[PDB]
RNA sequence: AAUUUAAUUUCAAUAAAGCAAUCCCCUGAAAUUGUUUUCACUUUCUCCCCGCACUAAUGUGGGGAAAACUGGCUUUAUUUCU
RNA sequence: CAUUUUUGGUAAGCAGAACUGGCGAUGAGGGAUGCUCCUAACGCUUGGAUAAGGUGCCUAAAUAUUCGCUCAUGAGAUCCCAUAAAAGGUGUUGGUUCAUAUGAACUAGCCCUGAAAAUGGAUGGCGCUAAAGCGGAUUACCGAUACCAAGCCAUAAAAAGAA
RNA sequence: AGCCAGAAACCAUGCUGAUUAAACAAUACUAUCUUUUUUGUUUGCUAAUGUAAAAGAGAAAUUAUAUAUGUACCGGUACAUAAAUAAUCCUAUCACCUUUUUCGUGAGCUGAGCUGUGAGCUAGGCAAUAGUUCUUUAACAACAAAAAAGAGCACAAACUGUAG
């Protein structure tokens, strides 16, 4: 709602929920980057989302195909046309809504050093029980040939060793910290000294 | 919405519109009751020129009361003026149209010495 | 993480003599969460002077920690 | 006490007779206990009855008494067994439940809620023949058999679940379903 | 419903058993399979020092109750295998035809040859860490053995998918390779 | 209710629409894919069609009823001046599809690919490429290490040199050709090697080499249905012409579908 | 730093909607950190202010203002029904809305 | 956020005493409706015996005992300890 | 035209009746969508509190609480109302009757099979499986031109009037 | 529950279009142009304004979910570490000029000396004062004037015919 940019790591999010969510943030005015889309799960078995893409692909305009549904394969894409069919898109504050959303699978270089937020209400450890089948959209994806999956994989990989070499050293410069925190504690007025140690800080 | 000012409250502004006025050039836009077998209109359909009637009507203690306080008299002789001497603080003079500007200004000096508010006032000079 | 060695049968009575007896909540108190819980009371319940105080208190420490800091190279 | 957990339904004890006449001089008297959502739901269904079983209705009869029963000890379990007879789509059958629970009330709560989730029943397809508490050792059915195990424990194993207050729309890292 | 369900498994002589997290790895003198778990509530216990592994579940359904014993045959199959490798005789058959049975690539790749007079090569690789040996013995023997149970059967059940005749009947004709007697080395 | 008589649909779909190319150049849309193993080399080359002439070949193919005999058969000949290389490209997969990195340039390059770039070479004063071409060696080598690095995929840009041919024009024809080989370092040492010098067809095909033939096709205009799509006429009696299809759909859907074909162009068409 | 608020964060949300009816007397307001009709229901006697900007100037400045109440907490989630002296005009849905201290 | 005196089988501590042991408040199962009688029902961080570590279990499977800590009752005071 | 009663007709958004209510001539709120269904009948306004109906997003209210059931390689999802049966099922869930903790026999919940049609395609759409499904129960809330309070208008009547 | 082989079917690959994406990248060459400061933007024209989002718009591990993460040995082992997690942490108000002393960086000279700028310690006496609130004019971007500082293509025409 109140902050500028919600980052959102889409992994092990629950496709419409994360959607619906999403959408209605977004018609509240809060901007939203979607990433990391691979990883968003439909809910059941494959077969049976394949079963039903392979449906709403097979759906086709009669006369010119050019004015057809649009199919789309791409991650990413999907939860757009999701988040897309949430919202009122045809009227004019409906279309900002949907201009204000942007999605990409894996995680582009502007978005690499901003924090990854998650929707807990969304997870899917946390809605789907566990012996209930369930199902990777990047797979989903690479069968019905959007062909993109080994790329992002190869991608997300480098980017972990990034990470690590960072979280590394910020480790160690909060133990920095904390270290000259500790030993200059006892450089403070008893009475300030004394409130601060109240509240344990 | 409702139009406040002080002592006098209007109901409704925006003159009522005759149905149909907006997209045909021969239909007059003055109001005019729909019959129709069906219509919208005198059927009441939802958003759609919504038709006058009474209970709209301004409250009957300040019916006629311009935003002068006054009651508006039209004039158009100096004669026609006498009674009104006697009702300075409650009506107030139009100068009728037609007349003519030396006239005109015969009646403007009697009112201005009467004590009496002249509303179209700088007319033909 | 807690527990007392009460019997299944306990009423309140017994219960309130074996709960203080054996400390249990001084344990709970004493672990993180519970010192974490007891600073937020405090925290949330705080007047408008201690508020300010304790920014006073953390402006100096920083003021400390910066120029130790800044000594170290 | 919590408006959210709290149910409505209550034991009401009921009695009445038939109006004296000159061929009815002292007529037989009855009473009965009745699970209901109010006294007079309770009145409605011991007249339900009286029409059903006696030869009786409202209008040619009187109510002797009618008073509240509440348990005794609310506070310590009891194994409730219940008997009912209900309608299904096709016909009608005669069954035999068990139930842990800390009130008569309680007990016929939850039946209610069975009986709906297994097997369809509506309020007004269910009628209560006999419900009394019965003992450990003799316990028919096997999920309540394993309850009454002389050291019951278990780990949690159900997903959090809290206030509206922290029940926010976005979190720092992914929670975690574990629990210690 | 019901609250508890366990089983207790004993562990052979010679294994090193290694769980974590429902990720099983067996090792031992024929060889190390890992095999996952962790589709499954399931709180397998370890116990190294005294051996044996517990396998405990809270709160199944007749569901689970199936699961806990597959789990736990399915391991002891694995235990069996480090052991002792699993041998499957497969007998190849013929009426008329004689079947050549060619063992090559360091008995990977068995091809099979002149199944019913074709003139015809049907190659079937094998499942890695099988060995397909022919028999010393009795000449229409093959040899499918490993350390996996899992592995030999799908490559016994390959090669024996591999060879079977299309469009006459089966009544009658009997030609091809079967599943004679499952055995350890 | 269904025709009386069934046959396949006249003309394909799989060339619809039936629009005039873009460019006289031909395009490849896809190159062979990179085996690994192989050395470093070309996979393309550009030409210019003479014509057909017959050839008289004896066929060795056994089993045949032709056998042993020779055959007369025709043939194209397409001259091939040889092909000068000028750029080096590096491209990078991304999920959003191949990006260019950079493109490293020869030390010159000929007249006849500068006039490519403009559109009026007698009017111009002839100032493009100079101040680039110019940049130091060191500039060059930054480059081409930021291509070793990263690039996976590394195209030759090549043209040709019509003054080598008896044709009209004198802007060249440009093309990229993809490099497929060996390791990264290997297909940028190649093309180093090969850069401003000129490259024969000997040095990309063999001798009895089975090739793909990449061209625009011959024009005609606008044509009517039945030549654009080989409609069979209607009887000869019919009131308004005869030349043209006798349906273009069905009642419902209440729109022409899109399948029927009309009239319209024909030729100048893509074609592999 | 100069000039800190004195006044809590809020979003302006739509009118008093029902499903395809709408009533304009009445804005609906988010406020920074409620989420409760009890929350919710500590701010209801409290002062709003919609400060907006427009081109050139009116009264010499940039900025125009206009004032509200909120009047009564809305839903269970700590919405709240803002009732202004002119009605909002819809254009500032999902803009800043000011609801202050006083009284 | 509360509040008065009623009514409706409410309770619970407190701290001194006591009472009964498969006992007790209760609740079971049995011999024109009362009523009485039989034997059935508690704990346990107790002890013993077999299985000796056998468990999901910092314990345990089975088989026995023990007690009144625990529970239940009877008294006598007490209600801002609760 | 609808319920209920009802005659002809295989049936029919078919033909003909009975009682009542509608609709016609009637908006408004709900039923996604609609002459007839539900709610409720309409002067102009301000505030209040609801009905019918809902409360994942589209869409205003709950990603509410509480106990069940349900996996579907063509799930299911709202009166009228927009299809589905006979017959099967070692699917799971409860029962009930028998026998010596298993074999038998029945039973009814969901589920599965039975289940085939033409432009592309319709729980209203996106979607949903720790349901946003199905069956309950519990609250809280949102929700009309109806309701309450108040103003204003006309109409109708009533009080009441010849410094 | 876990898996495997398997069809003219499905999807790629392939091939066609891609002002079907009001899509986009690289490169060649080019038209005062760029930076800072100031004031302003209260004959059709010849100075000139817009914001769907400023009021601290603060927060780069990563992986599970019937366990994770480091570290050390050799995915195994051992030992720590998170386990209402943003229910946290971060980060702001000490104006002024003057007295005393300590520590960082940019600029001038060949690891050092010096000045400007940032941070601190010590001491001083020194400012704020609109009659009760009516947006707390405070952000970002765009422009115009003024000074100061630095710097050739295309279309037509003729020709073509691989096109029409």
């Amino acid at each position: 709602m109140y902050k500028k940019e919600y980052v959102i790591d889409c992994k092990g999010h629950l496709l419409g929920r994360l959607a619906s969510l999403i959408a209605k943030e977004l018609l509240n005015g809060q901007r939203i980057v979607a990433v990391r889309c691979e990883d968003i799960n439909i809910s059941g078995s494959l077969y049976r989302n394949k079963l039903k893409y392979q449906e709403f692909l097979r759906l086709r305009t009669n006369t010119n195909p050019k004015k057809g549904p649009l199919h789309l394969r791409e991650p990413s894409k999907i939860l757009w046309r999701c988040v897309r069919g949430m919202l009122p898109h045809k009227t004019y504050k409906g279309q900002l809504a949907l201009k204000k959303l942007k999605v990409c699978v894996g995680m582009p270089a502007p978005y690499d050093k901003k924090k990854k937020y998650v929707l807990p209400s969304a997870l899917r450890a946390f809605r789907l029980k566990k012996h209930r089948r369930y199902c990777r959209l990047g797979t989903l994806s690479s069968r019905v040939g959007w062909n993109y999956d080994t790329l992002v994989k190869k991608n997300e990989v480098l980017r972990k060793q990034v990470s690590k070499a960072y979280y590394k050293k910020k480790v160690n410069n909060l133990n920095e910290k904390k270290e000259i925190k500790t030993e200059a504690l006892n450089l403070i007025n008893p009475e300030q000294r004394q409130v601060l140690e109240n509240f344990g800080y | 919405a409702v139009k406040k000012v002080g002592k006098i409250i209007k109901k409704r502004t925006k003159k009522f519109t005759r149905f149909q006025s907006n997209r045909f050039m021969r239909v007059k836009p003055a109001w005019r009751k729909p019959r129709g077998i069906d219509c919208r209109v005198r059927r009441r359909y939802k958003g759609t020129n919504l038709m006058p009637s009474i209970g709209y009507g301004s409250n009957k203690k300040t019916k006629f009361l311009l935003p002068n306080n006054k009651y508006k008299y039209v004039v158009k002789n100096v004669k026609e003026m006498e009674p009104l001497i006697m009702n300075h603080t409650k009506y107030c003079v139009q100068i009728a149209h037609n007349v003519s500007s030396k006239k005109r200004k015969q009646i403007i000096e009697r009112a201005k010495q009467m004590n009496v508010s002249v509303i179209n006032a700088k007319a033909r000079l | 993480k807690e527990r007392i060695k009460i019997n299944k049968n306990c009423k309140s009575g017994f219960l309130r003599k074996t709960v203080n007896s054996t400390k249990v909540l001084e344990e709970f108190n004493n672990s993180k969460l519970g010192k974490k819980m007891i600073i937020k009371k405090k925290r949330d319940e705080a007047t408008d002077f201690e508020r300010f105080q304790v920014y006073f208190a953390k402006r100096e420490l920083k003021k400390k920690m910066t120029t130790i800091k800044n000594k170290k190279n | 006490i919590d408006n959210s957990l709290n149910t409505n339904i209550h034991q009401y004890h009921i009695v009445g007779r038939a109006i004296p006449t000159a061929k009815d001089k002292n007529p037989n008297v009855y009473r009965m206990c009745i699970f209901a959502k109010n006294d007079t739901n309770a009145k409605s269904r011991f007249w339900y009855f009286m029409k059903k079983i006696n030869k009786l209705k409202k209008s040619n009869g009187e109510l002797l008494a009618c008073e509240q029963i509440k348990e005794r000890f609310p506070l310590r379990v009891k194994n409730y067994g219940v008997l009912l007879r209900y309608d299904s789509r096709t016909g009608t059958h005669n069954m035999y439940k068990e139930f842990r629970d800390t009130t008569k009330e309680g007990a016929i709560a939850q039946l209610y809620s069975e009986m709906a989730g297994r097997h369809r029943a509506r309020a007004s397809s269910i009628n209560i023949i006999r419900i009394s508490e019965i003992s450990s050792s003799l316990v028919r059915r096997p999920h309540i058999k394993q309850l009454l195990k002389r050291r019951l424990r278990f780990p949690a194993l159900h997903l959090p679940t809290l206030q509206k207050e922290y029940r926010k729309k976005f979190a720092s890292k992914r929670p975690s379903t574990y629990r210690m | 419903k019901t609250i508890v369900s366990t089983q207790k498994v004993l562990i052979p002589e010679g294994v090193k058993v290694a769980i974590n997290a429902r990720k099983v790895t067996v090792s031992g003198k024929y060889g190390t399979l890992r095999r996952s778990f962790r589709h499954l509530p399931i709180d397998i216990r370890l116990n190294k020092l005294k051996k044996y592994i517990k396998v405990v579940m809270w709160f199944g359904v007749p569901d689970s109750l199936a699961c806990i014993r597959t789990v736990c045959t399915h391991l002891k199959n694995m235990f069996t295998g480090v052991t002792k490798k699993f041998l499957y005789k497969m007998r190849l058959v013929h009426a008329h035809f004689p079947i050549n049975s060619n063992i090559v690539d360091n008995n990977t790749r068995i091809e099979i040859r002149n199944y019913l007079g074709e003139k015809s090569v049907r190659f079937v690789k094998a499942l890695p860490g099988v060995v397909i040996e022919k028999s010393p013995n009795v000449k229409d023997e093959i040899y499918v053995s490993g350390a996996d149970i899992e592995n030999v059967s799908l490559t016994a059940a390959l090669i024996h998918q591999s060879v079977l005749c299309r469009n006459k009947d089966i009544r009658k004709f009997l030609d091809g390779i079967y599943v004679s007697e499952v055995t350890t080395v | 209710s269904h025709r009386k008589f069934e046959r396949p649909r006249h003309g394909s779909l799989g060339f619809l629409p039936r629009k005039r190319c873009k460019r006289l150049r031909g395009k490849i849309r896809s190159f062979p894919k990179d085996d690994k193993e192989k050395p470093p080399h070309f996979t393309a080359f550009m030409g210019y069609k003479a014509g057909m002439t017959h050839i008289v070949r004896e066929v060795d193919k056994p089993g045949s009823k032709l056998h042993k005999k020779e055959i007369v058969e025709a043939c194209t000949i397409i001259e091939c001046a040889p092909m000068v290389v000028v750029g080096i490209v590096g491209y990078r997969e991304t999920p959003k599809g191949l990006r260019i990195l950079s493109t490293v340039w020869a030390n010159h390059v000929s007249d006849e690919f500068r006039r490519r770039y403009y559109k009026n070479w007698y009017k111009s004063e002839k100032k493009a490429f100079t101040k680039s071409l110019n940049v130091p060696e060191a500039t060059k080598n930054c480059l081409l290490k930021r291509i070793e690095k990263y690039c996976t995929v590394l195209r030759a840009i090549c043209h040709t040199q019509p003054s080598k041919t008896p044709l009209r024009m004198k802007k060249a024809h440009i093309m990229e050709v993809q490099i497929n080989g060996g390791s990264m370092k290997e297909k940028l040492e190649f093309v180093k090697e090969m850069l401003e010098k000129n490259l024969p067809v000997s040095t990309v095909f063999n001798p009895n080499e089975m090739i793909d033939v990449i061209s625009v096709t011959k024009g005609h205009g606008t044509k009517g249905v039945v030549s654009r799509y080989g409609v069979k006429r209607l009887p000869r009696k019919t009131h308004r012409g005869l030349r043209k299809v006798a349906c273009i759909g069905a009642w419902h859907p209440a729109r022409v579908q899109f399948q029927i074909p009309r009239h319209g162009q024909k030729g100048y068409f893509h074609r592999t | 730093l100069q000039a800190v608020r004195l006044y809590e964060k809020g979003v302006i949300l739509g009118y008093k909607r029902s499903q395809r009816n709408q009533d304009p007397n009445f804005t609906l307001i988010s406020i920074k950190n409620v989420n409760t009709k009890k929350h919710a229901q500590f701010y209801v006697g409290k002062r709003v202010a919609y400060v907006y900007r427009t081109t050139k100037h009116h009264d010499g400045v940039k900025i125009k203002c206009i004032w509200g109440k909120v009047c009564r907490t809305h839903g269970n989630s700590g919405v709240i029904r803002a009732k202004f002296k002119t009605h909002i005009p819809p254009k500032a849905f999902g803009d800043r809305v000011r609801i202050l201290m006083y009284p």
